[PDB]
RNA sequence: UUCAAAGCGGAGAGGUA
């Protein structure tokens, strides 16, 4: 009963990706109950990752500027916040980056660890002149949704890190619409499209299978419970 | 003129 | 406070059927019961005007179609009086009321079309929607949206011949915007004014009346006022019924018609008794009153009578002087204080014929408030003319301008006479 | 115990009563006596508050 | 103030292109103070005025050095507005003009006018000036979306509108922030503090830019560069601008899609819904610098020390002092926290006392500046004074419930829901709303302008095109707004490829779903892109509450203000309304136990806290102050 | 929960100390300052049932303070309810309140039984009903008991009683303007009535069916009522409904 | 990891019952999710038993009253159409009434077959009285939600069989809202209480695992593929 | 046994509802 097809598959300038799916035949209504309920698990209860505390060699506080860069502080602090990256393991890790001279740093100078791996390396982070170094630590976690600032983790092990409100979301757009496949006597079923962007940290055929689990698992326990 | 001392006012639950 | 079953109300609701429905529902099950009811209807109007999707948008502001030719015609007649007046055939008094009267009741015709107009094509209409069902549109505020916004007045007391023909859909030209601000700053300056003159007389009004407490039960007297409707000659303006609710009699009613008693002496009146004392004739009824009540230095409870917060006879030791004084000083922020149009009423013949007024009617010359010379009535007689079919029955007033004469051709509608509908002459 | 419930009450006391301001008294009163009768260490039904009590008793009353 | 009257807050027929009509104050001073038009200049007498161009034989010369004239000069002479259409730059058009002719309205042949004014904008002033499609919004609405607009926060990344009206970049020039270059050279070293331009031998030009700075009311007054090294660079080019200027031009809100429709009653009489989107991109967030100062004074006693030695302190309070008692910068300070730490001689061992100062309760950010000033080192001083020190803190402020938001056509509001981006509506692409407002506020107050701004900014957003419109634009054709409005969405849908973008039935309304059910509205609605900024009423300087603190010396009675823990006022109004009531135990609780009975306070305190019921009262210190004061006399 | 905490402060330490046995009044200010979580769960079983004093800044009438009983909300705002701004003239673009307290039992009981929100439907200056749908409801209710010719599916289908009728409207199969027949025994009030009986029938066994415009009564021979049926709207059904069940529950 | 708990659990006037359940703790949005997805399942998505075709003997034509009956076509084919049965076959069925006297016709005097039991058995149908015979065909059918029939009244007159718009709605009415539970100051935590109303063919919480266990297999097949 | 060191009046200008 019902099949699920892939129709197009793509991936843009950004690494991103894109993916349309077909799911027929429902019955009668089905459609927009099942398009609803992925559409709202698969934009709210997924887990990513993100860049949530990050040291710079000189700097102390986020209205500062270090000598010979373009950028302030608080200006790569928001362009760090926006870098997209998977990792494997389910551990903090902590990336390093040192550049010299004349040179535009970008994602592609940080280098992690055999697990973790950045998905877009030609992210912008600040530019140098001659006779100016960038140091830099990152560190990274997991966790899902938005997260604010709390400043409570005075802990002195963490010493002069500068921590950010961290974003995880996977996935930016969900679309679906639902069309009617009439096979002709009379029994007026139905036919789902679904459309999903994600931004390249996994594949929307993983998110829709994890949504998919995920709402399972949530339906399971009132099977016979009750 | 009892606002102004800080008496019951005649009127309402203090009229008596 | 029960057993009375809900009608079935099988019609549209507006602001009015609710405030109905929250009365009936206060005057029969109590004061714990409307609350309930009126978050019940809160709760389903919020979950159903946002099912509907209600919008505004340019297309919404919909304007008649004959608004260009009403404009054309005006213009012909404006430019037919400034050549009488440039002739000498006029003088410069004349030329002012001709224009001003042509630019007020063009704004009447174009008001009319406007709101047949929204009645008719899109009854469902957001603005229509909005306005007709009492939310918080007007008629002023549509008016200057799709019709025309009017003459308008000098930063004195005067009147600019200008008006303004255009609305906030089609966009004021610079010269509009400039009239327009004249009156805006006016209001706000009146707005800033008013509300330390407010404030200076309720203070005055709690000072002199705050030592009005109840202290008695009753004076026993049989002195009152009268009662009656209050009306402007031929209409009125408030009924006997809502005069007479809350008040206790001072003298057995009696109706009109027999001998059978509708209320004793020293009785307060509901508003089943109020309705059913109006209906049954009866123009004035005798009560008590503060006005007349010879207590100690206040008032007493049967001359006061109902406390109108409750619905019930005053308790005792209620300061009445305190709210007398709110309740007069609180509306006064709300004081917030174009020629003969339809107040008068032209009278138009749609036949053809000839004119058979002879000699009967008293016909004097006059010259009237345009540059036009008529006949001035004040015998009040049958117009007598020879309408083609039939003769004519039209009846005169005393006062009455009569502009068709003896030996004439009467068209379709046209102009026959002017009617004034029922004084300071100043200099 | 609603709050519901209390609301209906205190208006069915409200009535039958003939001046409005003489049973606001009469509950204060109550109330007053009821919390200082508790003082005994036993904690007889602490959680209500005393004006809510003496509204509940004096509804009872009214049969 | 007391003799001003009604006729000093007119307005006057001679104010026509010197003075405002439109920007006053409201309330007390309401046509009291004015604003100076566009155009206009004061002469060496002191009186004001305004320019013209000379028309001959029905010609307009627009080459002939326009002339200034004051307002008894124009009162023989025929004036034309400046909406008045010309065919090449030269003879007027139509056959019946508008004239003022002695402080009069009348319209004449276009052979015998004298002089035409120069722009239809030379009647309005400055602020008025930005507003777009002014002719379709009431004058109330523009006076509020005038003040509205001075009143507004700089944000931490500006953004230019994209239905400006053209006058922007001439708002922006005279603050003296907008760094150009005058050289028409190369770039040769750029940073986050100096900028290098080399012209062609032609010697260097170099400018140091401000960072992080403090405004009168607690602003910063940042200044970054845009120009990367070796770029080609002509004179006149912008190279570096201000904290609320995009390149070049103002840049005072945020570009956010809207719908007009109403939600489940959070859109209530002004209300705003908004998104989570705008918190956690950190759109309308901004950063606020404060200043606290400490004075070390001497006294007959003895002089006073500055040190870290404070009495009756553990060492969990001295963590982030420099050893010298003032904090270090870089630090988070919460409330109630030591700054610098001082120590007076009393006389009483050790007889000092501590009286350091603190953050205010309610402040809290990093520590960025603490420059401080001595004798013996070149440094003038208040007399009996030693040293000052001066602390700047700084925080970023976000975007929450209680905050106030307008936009340009006078339309105020405060935010009273944030829903996370799943329960919001959806447009037929998946995209979920920025902002939900009501349409019953528009036809009741006629500010028709919002909704021709928001079309024009979506064909905007779906072209990338960024218009601007000036005022009166319908000088060229009968409806040239709905024209050029509707001409525009038709482009956008024939380019764009979506057919559901621009709808023929319904123009400016398209189909939204629900986010919370997946139904779709019974109706479309309209949808667009507003231009919204965020004023200077935060709701973290309005909550004050009060238990106990400071009295009054004379009256007894509890001080008032908020920085100083201060009572709220029950005037005489509240006392009628009470007394209307029937209420006699409230009032007197309130005017004896609560205000100034001095041996009945600490009793009702005491009788709450250990349960007892609270004793009678006695009589307030007040009257007998008045008595003393009575017998005196 | 930020201004709760200091206006209610006494009371919170004689709770403390009474239940959950602290010691002294310093221990208790002490954990108040240090941020517990207890404090917020003493506080929350203290402020129930205690009244609160609203206020807005030109009090022009006895309507300007009112006594609400208080929910703790997390934020720094007063939340209002909307039935409630006409009487203080508020309104939701930069206004501000006004919060007092009472301290002992006359005023607690007082300010309950004299001047709570949910007892002051009429005004003191005429009997009129101060607490109507005011804006967006009235709106909402014109909507759902208007009359749309276009958008009618199904019209003219039987339904026995009221809730069979909102039944078939809820699952999609009619319109929620389609003129429908439901089959009601009570007191009906039209506009736009015919009060003068039409089309009657005489039909056999002396049963006469009188069939109006918008009824079709049905009646025994020189008897009482059969049945009756009514012609009207699914959302005039809801409507009434609504407030049926409001006032027998 | 939740818990569903069933508070109350009434019975209506002898047909119908009622059911209140709380599901707790859940994260913040799944609430509408779990119980929109539920509401819609419940209400259109259930098999039932419903009476659809009637036929009636003497119906005494160019009127529709029978003889000796104090009702007429119209009211009996409403009062037959608000029948609740239970079928425990997959076949349709046919039932008889053959009343007579003078009495009042109950859902008790139809002769189904052992395969079909009535819930009520005290239903109004009808008052014979004095000398009048009736005779009356039920059939009975399987199906889901509201039917509608087309070009076709409820008095009327069609051969033999009489067609009728059938309720086989077995779940009449159902709510749910969402509350807080949060107990701290971390992460929103929802509670969702979720009410249903049966006609008696089904208890309330039969009708909650079928609902689960229709929407269980929905979701299934989009996990272990795409 | 004692408490205890943080509160102050006026004038002018502007703003919000
Ligand atoms: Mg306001
Ligand atoms: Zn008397």
């Amino acid at each position: 009963t019902f099949q699920v097809e892939c129709v197009e598959s793509r991936t843009e300038a950004d690494q991103g990706q894109y993916g349309r799916f077909s799911i027929e035949p429902l019955a009668r209504g089905q459609g927009t109950t099942v398009g609803n309920a992925l559409r709202r698990v698969l934009l709210s209860n997924l887990e990513g990752t993100a860049v949530t505390a990050v040291r710079i060699g000189g700097v102390n506080h986020e209205f500062a500027t270090i000598p010979g860069v373009r950028e302030d502080v608080l200006d790569i602090l928001l362009n760090v916040r926006e870098l997209v990256v998977h990792a494997h393991s389910p551990q903090p890790q902590i990336g390093r980056l040192r550049v010299v001279g004349p040179a535009t740093v970008t994602a592609a100078d940080v280098d992690f660890g055999p697990e973790v791996e950045v998905i877009n390396p030609n992210h912008y982070i600040a530019s140098l002149s001659e006779g100016a170094t960038l140091e830099m630590e990152l560190k990274v976690e997991w966790g899902t949704g938005y997260r604010a600032i709390d400043r409570s983790h005075d802990e002195t092990t963490a010493l002069d890190f500068l921590q950010l409100d961290a974003v995880f979301m996977p996935v930016r757009r969900v679309n679906y619409s639902v069309e009617d496949a009439r096979v002709g006597e009379s029994t007026a079923i139905d036919r789902l499209v679904l459309e999903v962007w994600t931004n390249g940290s996994l594949s929307p055929q993983e998110a829709l299978s994890q949504a998919a689990s995920c709402l399972v698992a949530l339906f399971e326990p009132l099977k016979n419970v009750s | 003129e009892n606002v102004i001392i800080g008496r019951l006012i005649p009127a309402g639950t203090g009229f008596k | 406070e029960a057993k009375s079953a809900p009608i079935f109300r099988n019609r549209v609701i507006d602001k009015k059927q609710l405030k109905k429905l929250i009365g009936w529902t206060f005057a029969h099950y109590g004061t714990a019961k409307t609350a309930v009811v009126a978050d019940d209807l809160k709760a389903l109007g919020f979950r159903y005007a946002t099912r509907a999707g209600v919008s505004i948008s340019i297309d919404d502001l919909k304007v008649p179609g004959s608004k260009a030719e009403l404009l054309e015609s005006a213009e012909k007649r404006i430019q037919e009086t400034e050549d009488r007046y440039t002739r000498g055939e006029i003088t410069e008094v004349e030329r002012f009321q001709k224009v001003i009267d042509t630019w007020a009741n063009t704004n009447d015709e174009l008001t009319d079309r406007v709101v047949k107009n929204f009645r008719e094509s899109d009854p469902l209409n957001s603005v229509y929607m909005m306005a007709f069902s009492g939310a918080r549109g007007n008629i002023s505020q549509v008016r200057q949206l799709v019709g025309m916004r009017g003459l308008m007045a000098n930063p004195q007391g005067e009147i600019i011949d200008l008006p303004i023909k255009t609305n906030f859909r089609e966009g004021l030209t610079v010269t509009e915007y400039i009239i327009s601000s004249y009156g805006a700053r006016k209001g706000l300056v009146d707005t800033a004014l008013r509300t330390a003159d407010s404030g200076y007389l309720t203070r005055r009004l709690v000072d002199v009346s705050q030592d009005v407490i109840i202290h008695e039960v009753d004076c026993g007297t049989s002195r009152g006022l009268f009662v009656e409707a209050m009306t402007d000659g031929d209409r009125i303006l408030i009924p006997i019924s809502q005069r007479l609710l809350g008040r206790v009699t001072a003298e057995a009613v009696l109706d009109p018609s027999t001998d059978e008693v509708l209320a004793e002496a020293g009785q307060d009146i509901n508003e089943d008794l109020a309705n059913r004392i109006e209906k049954a004739g009866i123009k004035k009824v005798k009560v008590r009153s503060p006005l007349t009540c010879e207590a100690a230095r206040s008032v007493c409870q049967k001359c006061y009578g109902w406390s109108l917060a409750h619905a019930q006879m005053v308790d005792m030791g209620e300061a009445v002087g305190i709210i007398a004084a709110q309740s007069i000083g609180e509306p006064g922020t709300q004081l917030t204080m174009v020629f003969t149009g339809e107040t008068a009423r032209l009278l138009r013949a749609p036949v053809a014929g000839t004119i058979k007024l002879g000699k009967k009617a008293r016909t004097r010359p006059y010259r009237t408030r345009h540059g036009e010379e008529a006949l001035l009535a004040e015998a009040n007689f049958d117009l007598v003319l020879e309408g083609k079919g039939r003769k004519e029955t039209f009846a005169i007033l005393q006062g009455s301008t009569i502009f068709v004469q003896d030996g004439d051709k009467v068209a379709a509608e046209a102009i026959l006479a002017e009617v004034p509908v029922s004084r300071t002459v100043e200099k | 115990l609603d709050s519901q419930d209390l609301l209906f009450k205190a208006e069915s006391l409200i009535v039958n009563s003939t001046n409005r301001y003489h049973v606001t008294l009469q509950i204060a009163r109550r109330a007053k006596q009821a919390r200082y009768e508790e003082m005994e260490n036993l904690s007889e039904e602490t959680g209500i508050k005393p004006v809510l009590r003496a509204i509940l008793e004096m509804s009872d009353e009214l049969n | 103030r007391e003799r001003a009257g009604f006729a000093v807050r007119d307005i006057h027929p001679s104010h026509y292109g010197r003075i405002c009509p439109i920007e006053t104050p409201e309330g007390p001073n309401a046509g009291l103070i004015g604003s100076l038009a566009t155009h206009a200049r004061v002469n060496d007498y002191g009186f004001i005025e305004t320019p013209f161009w000379r028309v001959e034989e029905g010609r307009v010369r627009k080459d002939l050095a326009p002339v200034y004239m004051t307002a008894d000069q124009e009162d023989d002479l025929r004036v034309a507005p400046g909406d008045v259409a010309t065919d090449d730059a030269g003879y007027i058009l139509g056959t019946t003009i508008p004239v003022r002719y002695r402080q009069d309205f009348t319209t004449t042949t276009p052979e015998r006018v004298d002089y035409v004014a120069l722009s239809p904008v030379q009647i309005i002033s400055v602020a008025t000036s930005l507003i777009p499609f002014l002719e379709h919004d009431d004058a109330n609405r523009a006076l509020m979306g005038s003040n509205m607009q001075r009143q507004a926060v700089p944000l931490l990344r500006p953004e230019r509108p994209l239905v400006g009206t053209g006058l922007e970049p001439q708002a922006a020039r005279d603050s003296g922030m907008v760094i150009t270059s005058p050289v028409d050279g190369t770039i040769s070293y750029v940073d986050a503090t100096h900028i290098e331009v080399t012209a062609d031998t032609g010697e260097k030009y170099g400018y140091a830019l401000q960072k992080y700075q403090r405004s009168n009311q607690d602003t910063c007054l940042n200044q970054r560069p845009i120009v990367f090294e070796g770029d080609r660079v002509q004179r006149g080019q912008v190279i570096a601008d201000g904290s609320a200027t995009e390149k070049g031009e103002l840049a005072l809100g945020q570009n956010i899609l809207v719908a007009y429709m109403p939600w489940e009653g959070y859109n209530y009489e002004d209300a705003i819904l908004i998104s989570e989107r705008l918190v956690y991109d950190d759109v309308y967030t901004s950063i606020h610098i404060e200043k606290f100062e400490i004075e070390a004074r001497q006294t007959k006693l003895g002089p006073e020390e500055i040190t870290r030695e404070i009495p009756n302190v553990g060492e969990d309070a001295l963590r982030q002092l420099d050893e010298n008692g003032i904090i270090r910068v870089g630090a988070w300070v919460e409330s109630g926290d030591i700054l610098v730490g001082k120590v007076t001689p009393k006389g009483e061992a050790r007889d000092v006392r501590d009286n350091s100062l603190r953050v205010p309760n309610g402040e809290k950010g990093r520590v960025v500046d603490v420059r401080l000033f001595t004798r013996e080192q070149g440094d003038e001083l208040p007399p009996g004074a030693n040293m000052v020190v001066r602390v700047y803190v700084a925080q970023k402020r976000k975007i929450q419930v209680g905050d106030k938001m307008a936009g340009r056509h006078g339309n105020k509001g405060i935010i009273s829901r944030i829903l996370p981006c799943e329960d919001m509506p959806y447009l037929p692409d998946g995209t979920p709303l920025d902002i939900v407002l009501n349409p019953l506020g528009v036809p009741s107050r006629m500010n028709v302008g919002q909704v021709f701004e928001c079309m024009l900014g979506w064909a905007g957003q779906l072209l990338d095109a960024r218009f601007k419109v000036t005022p009166f634009d319908e000088m060229y054709g009968a409806e040239a707004s709905r024209l050029t409005v509707n001409a525009k969405l038709s482009e956008a849908r024939e380019q764009t490829g979506q057919p559901w973008v621009f709808s023929d039935d319904e123009p400016g309304k398209i189909q939204v779903y629900d986010g919370r059910t997946g139904e779709p509205f019974d109706r479309p609605v309209t949808v667009g892109r507003a231009y919204m900024l965020k004023l200077v009423h935060l709701v973290d300087d309005k909550i004050h509450a009060r238990s106990t603190g400071p009295y009054s010396l004379v009256t007894q009675q509890p001080l008032g203000g908020k920085a100083q823990q201060g009572g709220q006022r029950f005037g005489e109004m509240e006392v009628w309304a009470l007394e209307a009531y029937g209420a006699a135990y409230i009032l007197q609780e309130l005017l004896t136990v609560k205000s100034d009975d001095m041996q009945g306070r600490n009793e009702a305190l005491n009788a709450i806290v250990k349960g007892k019921a609270i004793p009678r009262p006695g009589t307030p210190e007040s009257f007998k102050v008045l008595m003393r004061e009575l017998q005196s006399l | 929960r930020e201004m709760a905490i200091e206006l209610f402060q006494p009371f919170v330490i004689h709770r403390l100390i009474k239940n959950h046995s602290i010691n002294n009044i310093k221990q208790a200010k002490k954990l108040i300052q240090k941020n517990d979580p207890l404090i917020w769960d003493v506080l929350e079983e203290v402020i129930e049932g205690h009244p609160v004093m609203l206020n807005r800044a030109p009090t022009l009438h006895r309507l300007g303070i009112q006594a609400f009983e208080p929910i703790l909300v997390e934020g720094r705002a007063i939340q209002l309810h909307p039935l409630v701004c006409p009487a203080f003239n508020a309104d939701f673009d930069g206004d501000q309140m006004a919060v007092h307290v009472p301290l002992s039992i006359e005023a607690q009981a007082e300010a309950r039984m004299l001047m709570l929100a949910s007892g002051n439907i009429l005004s003191p200056a005429t009997g009129q009903p101060i607490v109507t749908p005011s804006q967006d409801m009235v709106l909402g209710c014109y909507y759902l008991t208007a009359e749309n010719p276009g958008a009618q599916k199904g019209a003219g289908r039987y339904f026995a009683n009221l809730e069979d009728a909102i039944r078939a409207f809820e699952q999609g199969s009619v319109d929620l303007h389609a003129w429908v027949w439901v089959r009601f025994d009570g007191e009906v009030e039209s506009e736009g009535e015919s009060d003068e009986p039409e089309s009657v029938v005489a039909a056999d066994d002396g049963t006469v069916t009188k069939t109006y415009r918008f009824r079709r009564i049905r009646e025994t021979e020189d008897g009482q009522r059969l049945s009756q049926y009514v012609k009207t709207t699914p959302g005039r059904i809801l409507f009434n409904n609504t407030v049926q069940t409001a006032l027998i529950h």
